């Protein structure tokens, strides 16, 4: 004891001592909860009234800590706060609260007698505050509040900063924690009914705050004014009051880059390149100036006047463009504490799904031919939004009905039946034959599907129905056919890197251009119902056109038909798709239907449908550029010029980018705004000259501004959590990766995820039989720490508790993050880890270079060393990695690497699109299962969508405690593994075995060293700092690499690089080796492209004489986001002693050798040259083994 | 033929359609009843499916495949054996009438057959299928029309009882026609409807009607406003709108016709409503009835919950299309309106002026129109401006919640303590379905009417009646379900109480 | 006299194709 | 010499 006062705390090394005393102390947070409440509410802690210090640009700013009394003497629970309607309906329509309100949480008690009115809503209030209160990503909710404090008592190495004294002020109530979360009940049980209802909130939000300080963001004076907001914006109701600022708070950006006027920025070309720098005025045009005084007036009035006082000194203060880059990201943090903003949802519902009217009303088309129920046929605007939206899309009627006639529509329903065989077409004949089916589905209600989501209120979804999605499924096939004839929307596959942004990279560096970017996120509720008829004159010309013999159950036949001008009943011969497009138009009931146990079935009104699936994406997709390129042919009729260049519909925002003279780019942007209101749309665009705003991103002036609110460590939406530590390990190597160019200090990730893995993550319980429990305890002992439970005589099993050894988290094949320095036996450290190290099966060189490599070579010896890494627990953590008790990972959860993309509109289409392909997958696995060779249904193509459709279907309980059973089997292996046990070496780590020396000459830095000096691309990279220097070095990106990865996702739908522990290769060998006339059905199963069964025929060839021979290492593309992907990149930065050519032909191994080993040290890298030491076994083993079975992937 | 003649006769009754007395294509009749009879057999062998559809699709249809383990082909083989037996030269086509009545009672085990045939769609013209086709001219009887002038004895023309079905137009009892000219032997198909022609405006004008000629009280002349509400229940009018029915309209013919058959798409949402009305989950339950102005709703919806109170046994309320307008023009003013239902319902009766009219009949007088012939001379360009500015007074209601807006009305009204649990709402345009409300069931109502020739008729209104049809028409596309009146009296009776 | 033509529905439907510049 | 003093003053030799 104290943290702050290790060993580790001062050297951030790892020596031996250093090592078991950081290993101790989180040993005793992670188990006991005497030692957390000791840690966090101790009273050598000293209370802050006053603090002073540097602003985020190093400027100095006084606050002071204040906590209003309002939190700490909370008002009693007042039933007026959620009023009813008279009728006790449904609450009354006019309410102030969505969500909590600030209350004594003692004060809510229900005396009503049960099965009443207001006795079933005290019932649900008390579950709000309750249960919807409760999201913790990884532990107890305190465990993550210590590996907050936990690393700033590490980092700064004290215990006084403010952030504390706010722990100690609100959640320090007598001896004991004011409240804790029970997983068995699944609910906040609280000690203390005195405390404050919100509180609960407030621990996520000290860990938030704590994330923006370790983060880089934030100062500790910082801190304060962030602190300061939030308890301010909890009366009555905390996230309220955030989102009813969230938007003033954050605008005022465009101002203080206003007045900065001259900045110097890089210069992007169309291919992903950085060509030089430029010195542009970022003074805004007039009519974006206009603007300014409107906000000043909102600014001060709404916002809290010590917060509003920082936005006002972040205008004046600010001197260059980085300058309003480091308050924007400080600001962002002030207004965001990242959790998932969740209410009751029928509390929700009003102000979500509910339409809307707005601007002007949408009037019908002149209707020239109409069914015998008058149900309109085909039909046309006389003037208005709908001949400006139909005068662009009619021109697509001739080409889309090319299309539509080529699909067979019945097989194309078949395929979703199945994919989410000959039973299914007695189901299709008994259910969609019928008159009856089109009965079926007017009649079904429409269930409300609603997601979670951070910083904005609860979102209302559409999800997949048979029944529903039938009628409007015609009209989506002849809908969707536009996206492959236009550039204007991005359903493309996202690739992750900077590729994804690169072409507003290149439009914001452009000259003489006008930026606009539209939120259409609130969309869904203002379209109305005369709206969606614009869509629908669209459809009903294609399907006038396109002739289906049969779409079940609809049949071509001549149809009685009136038309204008003509007073009796026509025939004409009418197709069943330009039927079945007639019915899902004029029969329209949109409006959903959630079931409330308070007030049993709620319906909502008429208007508005949700953008959930493919095809209402589509419909929302067609309609906008419909509207806002058909402007652009409405103004060459009116003889005025278009300046209009491109347009992107993203899943919430439209970017257009006009470029012209200042007078013509505003007249044309203020008439496509103008547009969209005479169409019922109130928006307002974000008109900037140099600035580009859309969802977790910021782009301007050819920089990237990254949003890090956006990524949430310490809460979920799912509340899934489960004692699953492998799953949990990687799904926080996703969310550090996925951080680490949207903050200003990687460095500080690095220590406050590994206290997140050293405390939350670390325990884990098993279940052992009662005649073997003390023969386990014996065992795992002498390397794992355990702690035993007393026996209970009702039970057959005993539960035991097993704390893992530290090192744990720095293994290859189990829990792998970027380790810090340890202590060889020379005295030396190794080098301490990057953000840029590849997992994976390169990880297992950290035993290698502990061991020592450097005297390996030179002693040439390849054994590795037993004793140290006994000492460091590298031993007791490889053998609890052997014997396979954690819980396994799936492919399929692989397949979610979760970062999170730019456009959403792709993640709607991928549900229901591309049939034809999950079908043949699905024909050939179920084939291939029959001829003996079964493949596990991960492998297998379609199944990924498969199983997110049909298991969040079900409401059965996911919550059981994780509890795995040591039987006879796994303990007659326990005894054997740890008896003898010392670590396995496998002959492919002798490529492990090299090393580097630093020459004494410098290399020449890459001419974009010098454009990105000025303006930085990104928070973690400005000028020195460790993310520029290595993109000075290694400059990315490859984009011929990420264009050819792209198109082999579009077939797989992700893209994952080969290896042969892949499951896929694995099972394709076994067919390779056994009947090799069923590979043909195998790589349909899988949908490998042409590309793919290259590599893999290649490296069955390689695997069968060879072994498993490869050099593998995983970079993630979230992880090197503007760095280059390609290893070649290196070949600059190292010399090769010459006496290397003669024995190996190996180059472009040594490259990846060298890529790896630069991207690990440029923390510690001044550059300086290297030069190529390799293990004379290294050699040996190379040189019996050709280069093409190490890297299968690429092409020599 | 999908639907087995020979079993289900009665089905066919009802077309018009009688089976010829039981001659090469007689035969033919009896060999598809005993293949419908082999299918329905193998059919509820397995699970009620037909193991391999597309051999009997070509065995039956096509007839041009034999077939020579227990379970898959010994079905076959026993209908391979009755097909060759049957040494018909050329297979049996698929038939199918045109009708959604009919196609919704096919077997499941002739729609799995469906999918592999070309099935001939039978066309029908009033819902009754035409007699000039091929294989309703052999399989059945042709009917022949006996008229006022066609009227004598059997023997006068050629007729046989076998051949030939008597069709009594003649409006004189089929028991006299049958006894007293000798027609006993044959066989006369019965109409429970009937079918109209009424003169118009714009020409000649059908009407259809689900009342016998009996329980309708019209001859030839009479005229239509007489059993006008007969006529506005069960009518529905076969010809393109704008018809140009009107008051003065007369009678030129009368005919026994066959009784429509309600959608099964109304029929649908309107059972939507019904299960809310009866459901204890549900707490208020309201159906939202589109109509255009002056077609004569308010008239039949005061009478549908009429109706729907007697068989519920709930009781039910009712607000006027013109609820909100003339409930506004009083209490625009007040600061504190009473939303009180039975207030509002005194406000809504006819002798009230509604507020839209008052600020319409501002908007025409500041263009210079006082009179109904002025509005019929402006060009539509030019009606079109004008009504672009009651747009902009109609979203001044919507377009916000206030104590004196319309989402706020309705909202009062609906939530009331003494409002009844079931309402019945009357919008004029779809903008309102974000405002009355909150339902999963909207419906948009088709009378007989011209509704530009009654509002050009009535002598109160005028003009600013005519011009707010025209507006709201413009704002009202059919995009809700189409319900005629007929179907919703036709939705109770089907629907089963308690 | 009046005719098929004079009913806003038709006159709307015309009015969309022979637009009136 | 820290790292970045290090890295700030190879920066400028070359570009001068
Ligand atoms: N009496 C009392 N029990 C508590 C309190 N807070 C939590 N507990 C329960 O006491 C149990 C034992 O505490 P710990 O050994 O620290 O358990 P834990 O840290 O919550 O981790 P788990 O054992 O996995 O639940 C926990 O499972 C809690 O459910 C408290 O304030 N008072
Ligand atoms: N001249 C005149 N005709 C009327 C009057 N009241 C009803 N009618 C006629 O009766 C028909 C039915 O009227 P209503 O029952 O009020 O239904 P409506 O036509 O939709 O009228 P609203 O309910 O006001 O929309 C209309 O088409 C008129 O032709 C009236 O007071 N004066």
């Amino acid at each position: 004891t104290k943290l702050h006062n290790t060993i580790f705390s001062e050297t951030r090394k790892f020596t031996r001592e250093s090592f078991k005393e950081i290993e101790h102390l989180t040993a005793r947070l992670a188990n006991d909860r005497v030692a957390r409440h000791d840690f966090l509410f101790n009273t050598s802690i000293v209370l802050i009234s006053d603090y002073s210090g540097e602003d985020s640009n190093g400027n100095q700013l006084q606050a002071t800590i204040t906590i209003p009394n309002e939190i700490i003497n909370p008002k009693e629970y007042d039933p007026s706060d959620y009023p009813l309607a008279e009728d006790e309906s449904f609450f009354k329509q006019g309410h102030k609260y969505d969500y909590l309100v600030t209350f004594r949480a003692g004060s809510l008690t229900n005396t009503y007698e049960p099965k009443t009115k207001m006795y079933k809503l005290h019932a649900a209030l008390d579950k709000l505050m309750h249960v919807k209160q409760r999201k913790s990503r990884f532990a107890d909710l305190w465990r993550e509040l210590c590996a907050v404090i936990a690393s700033l008592d590490v980092w700064y190495q004290t215990t006084n900063y403010p952030l504390r004294t706010y722990v100690k002020l609100l959640f320090h109530k007598g001896d004991e924690f004011p409240f804790y979360e029970s997983p068995s009940q699944d609910r906040i049980i609280f000690n203390d009914k005195s405390v404050a209802s919100i509180l609960p909130t407030f621990v996520y939000t000290c860990c938030q705050v704590g994330t923006a300080i370790m983060s880089g963001i934030l100062t500790h004076v910082e801190s304060i004014v962030a602190m300061n907001h939030f308890l301010h914006c909890a009366k009555d109701s905390y996230i309220d009051e955030k989102l009813k600022i969230k938007g003033i708070g954050r605008s005022w950006y465009q101002e203080a880059l206003h007045n900065v006027c001259q900045a110097t920025v890089p210069v992007w070309s169309q291919f992903n390149e950085v060509i030089g720098h430029r010195t542009k005025s970022t003074s805004e045009p007039h009519f974006v100036s206009s603007t300014f005084i409107s906000l000043r007036a909102k600014r001060a009035e709404l916002l809290y006047p010590e917060f509003n006082a920082y936005i006002n000194r972040a205008i004046q203060l600010s001197k260059t463009q980085n300058d309003v880059a480091n308050y924007y990201a400080a600001c962002r943090a002030m207004t965001n504490d990242g959790t998932f903003l969740a209410t009751l949802t029928e509390l929700s519902l009003d102000a979500a799904v509910f339409p809307r009217i707005e601007q002007h009303l949408v009037t019908r088309p002149a209707v020239l031919m109409s069914n015998t129920r008058h149900e309109s046929l085909k039909q046309k605007y006389t003037n208005g939004v709908g001949s400006i939206a139909q005068s662009y899309l009619s021109s697509f009627t001739d080409e889309i009905a090319k299309r539509v006639n080529g699909r067979h529509h019945d097989e194309a329903w078949l395929n979703f039946l199945t994919t989410s065989r000959i039973v299914m077409q007695a189901v299709f004949a008994r259910e969609y034959r019928t008159p009856e089916r089109i009965f079926k589905s007017l009649k079904a209600p429409i269930k409300l599907v609603e997601r979670q989501q951070s910083d904005r209120r609860q979102r209302a979804i559409s999800g997949l129905d048979n029944d529903r999605l039938f009628l409007s499924f015609m009209p989506y096939t002849i809908g969707k056919q536009i996206y492959e004839l236009n550039d204007n929307a991005a359903q493309g596959k996202q690739a992750g890197n900077a590729f994804d942004i690169g072409e507003m990279l290149y439009w914001t560096s452009q000259r003489n251009v006008l930026l606009s970017s539209i939120d259409v996120a609130g969309m869904d509720a203002s379209v109305t119902t005369n709206t969606k008829d614009i869509y629908n004159t669209f459809v009903l010309d294609v399907a006038s056109k396109c002739t289906v013999p049969r779409f079940g159950p609809y049949y071509a036949k001549n149809m009685e038909v009136f038309e204008a001008g003509n007073r009796q009943s026509q025939v004409r011969y009418v197709n069943a798709a330009w039927q079945a497009c007639a019915l899902e138009a004029a029969n329209s009931q949109t409006s959903t239907s959630y079931e409330s146990e308070i007030f049993g079935q709620v319906k909502n009104a008429e208007g508005t449908y949700p953008s959930g699936r493919a095809d209402t994406s589509t419909h929302h997709t067609v309609l906008l550029q419909g509207l806002v390129r058909g402007n652009e042919l409405k103004r060459a009729s009116d003889g005025k010029n278009s300046c209009l260049a491109t347009i992107k519909i993203l899943g919430d925002d439209i970017m257009e980018i006009f470029q012209g003279s200042e007078s013509d780019t505003y007249d044309h942007a203020v008439s496509n705004a103008s547009i969209l209101n005479e169409s019922g749309f109130a928006t307002t665009a974000e008109l900037s000259q140099n600035s580009i705003v859309l969802l977790q991103q910021l782009v301007v002036n050819g920089t990237f501004w990254g949003f890090a609110d956006r990524i949430s460590l310490w809460t979920r939406e799912d509340t899934k959590d489960i004692g699953r530590l492998n799953l949990a390990m990687m799904e926080l190597n996703a969310l550090i990766d996925d951080l680490v160019f949207r903050v200003r200090r990687p460095e500080g990730l690095k220590m406050l995820g590994f206290f997140c893995g050293a405390i939350c993550l670390r325990r884990f319980t098993l279940s052992v039989d009662n005649k073997l429990y003390d023969s386990t305890y014996n065992n795992l002992s002498k390397y794992m720490t355990l702690t035993k439970y007393d026996k209970n005589p009702d039970s057959d099993s005993t539960l035991m508790s097993l704390i893992l050894p530290l090192a744990w988290l720095f293994m290859p094949r189990g829990g792998e993050y970027p380790a810090y320095p340890f202590e060889r036996r020379d005295g030396t450290f190794t080098e301490d880890e990057s953000m840029f190290t590849a997992r994976g099966a390169y990880k297992r060189r950290l035993l290698y270079d502990v061991s020592n490599i450097g005297e390996m070579i030179q002693q040439n010896s390849m054994a590795l060393d037993d004793d140290l890494l006994h000492e460091y627990g590298f031993t007791g953590a490889l053998l609890l990695i052997d014997l396979n008790i954690l819980d396994l990972i799936d492919e399929v959860k692989k397949e979610d690497i979760s970062p999170v993309k730019v456009s959403e509109l792709a993640t709607s289409l991928e549900q229901l699109g591309k049939l034809g392909e999950r079908e043949k997958s699905r024909r050939a696995a179920s084939d291939l299962k029959i001829r003996g060779h079964a493949l596990s249904n991960d492998i297998v193509y379609g199944y990924g969508l498969q199983e997110k459709i049909q298991k969040s279907a079900m409401a059965t309980k996911e919550t059981t405690v994780q509890s795995k059973r040591v039987s006879s089997r796994l303990h007659d292996v326990i005894v054997a593994k740890t008896r003898d046990y010392k670590i396995s070496t496998i002959p492919a780590d002798a490529l492990h075995l090299h090393e580097f020396e630093v020459e004494d000459v410098t290399v020449d830095l890459l001419p974009h060293a010098k454009h990105t000096s000025y303006s930085s691309l990104a928070y973690n990279m400005s000028f020195g700092s460790d993310g520029w220097f290595a993109f000075a070095l290694l400059g990315g990106l490859d984009r011929s690499a990420n264009l050819l990865r792209l198109d082999v996702a579009s077939i797989r739908g992700n893209y994952h690089k080969f290896s042969y522990d892949d499951p896929v290769f694995k099972q394709g060998y076994k067919i390779y080796k056994s009947d090799a006339t069923l590979l043909n059905d195998f790589f349909t199963a899988i949908s490998a492209g042409p590309k793919e069964q290259g590599i893999l025929l290649r490296a069955f060839a390689y695997y069968s004489l060879y072994g498993n021979v490869e050099y593998h290492y995983v970079l993630s593309p979230r992880q090197l986001f503007f760095l280059s992907d390609n290893p070649v990149s290196a070949e600059r930065l190292v010399r090769i002693p010459p006496k290397y050519y003669v024995s190996t032909q190996c180059r472009a191994l040594y490259n990846i050798f060298s890529y790896l080993h630069i991207l690990r040290s440029i923390a510690n890298n001044r550059g300086k040259r290297l030069k190529m030491v390799l293990h004379p076994g290294l050699i040996a083993y190379v040189r019996g083994t050709s280069q093409g079975a190490i890297l299968p992937e690429a092409d020599n | 033929f999908a639907i087995d003649p020979l079993k289900h006769s009665k089905l066919y009754e009802e077309y018009g359609l009688y089976l010829r007395p039981h001659a090469p294509t007689i035969r033919s009749i009896k060999y598809a009843s005993l293949i419908h009879s082999m299918l329905a057999k193998h059919a509820a062998r397995h699970n009620g499916t037909l193991i391999n559809p597309r051999m009997y699709a070509d065995m039956i249809t096509l007839g041009n495949t034999k077939v020579t383990d227990i379970v898959t082909y010994k079905a076959l083989t026993e209908m391979s054996t009755l097909i060759e037996s049957f040494r018909l030269p050329s297979g049996l086509a698929l038939i199918i009438f045109d009708d959604e009545k009919y196609q919704s009672l096919i077997p499941n085990y002739i729609n799995q057959l469906i999918a592999y045939t070309q099935p001939h769609i039978i066309p029908t013209w009033q819902g009754i299928a035409d007699f000039s086709d091929t294989y309703l001219r052999s399989y059945f009887k042709r009917p022949f029309e006996l008229t006022a002038s066609n009227l004598a004895a059997p023997q006068k023309y050629n007729l046989s009882p076998m051949t030939r079905s008597i069709f009594n137009n003649t409006g004189r009892e089929d028991a006299v026609i049958r006894k007293l000219y000798g027609y006993g032997e044959y066989v006369f198909i019965r109409y429970e409807g009937c079918l109209i022609t009424w003169t118009g405006i714009y020409g000649e004008v059908t009407m259809m009607v689900n009342l016998s000629k009996r329980d309708l009280g019209l001859d030839v002349g009479d005229d239509y406003l007489k059993e006008y509400k007969k006529l506005l229940f069960y009518g529905v009018i076969t010809d393109a709108i704008p018809s140009g029915i009107s008051a003065r309209s007369t009678i030129m013919k009368i005919s026994p016709h066959k009784m429509m058959n309600p959608s099964g798409g109304a029929l649908a949402v309107l059972s939507k409503f019904l299960e809310a009305v009866v459901s204890t989950n549900v707490i208020n339950a309201t159906l939202v009835v589109y109509a255009e102005k002056g077609a004569g709703k308010t008239s039949f919806l005061s009478t549908y919950a009429e109706q729907l109170s007697l068989a519920s046994g709930q009781v039910v309320g009712h607000l006027s299309s013109d609820a909100y307008g003339r409930w506004l023009a009083k209490n625009k003013d007040v600061e504190e309106p009473s939303f009180a239902y039975d207030y509002v319902l005194s406000l809504d009766t006819d002798d009230n002026e509604s507020y839209y009219e008052q600020k319409a009949s501002e908007l025409l007088i500041s263009h210079g129109i006082s009179e109904v012939a002025q509005y019929e001379l402006l060009s539509v360009r030019k009606k079109i401006k004008m009504m672009d500015e009651m747009n902009e007074v109609l979203i001044a209601q919507l377009e916000n919640a206030d104590t004196h807006s319309e989402r706020n009305f309705y909202y009062m009204v609906s939530t009331g303590k003494t409002t009844p649990r079931t309402l019945i709402v009357e919008g004029h345009f779809n903008a309102q379905d974000a405002t009355i409300a909150r339902t999963d069931t909207t419906v948009l109502l088709r009378t007989i009417n011209d509704t530009t020739q009654a509002m050009r008729d009535r002598q109160r209104g005028g003009v600013v009646q005519l011009f707010l049809r025209d507006t709201y028409y413009r704002l009202l596309p059919a995009l809700h379900t189409t319900v005629y009146p007929f179907e919703m009296l036709e939705s109770i009776r089907r629907w089963k109480w308690v | 006299v009046q005719s098929r033509t004079d009913v806003f529905n038709e006159q709307f439907a015309n009015e969309a194709l022979h637009p009136m510049t």
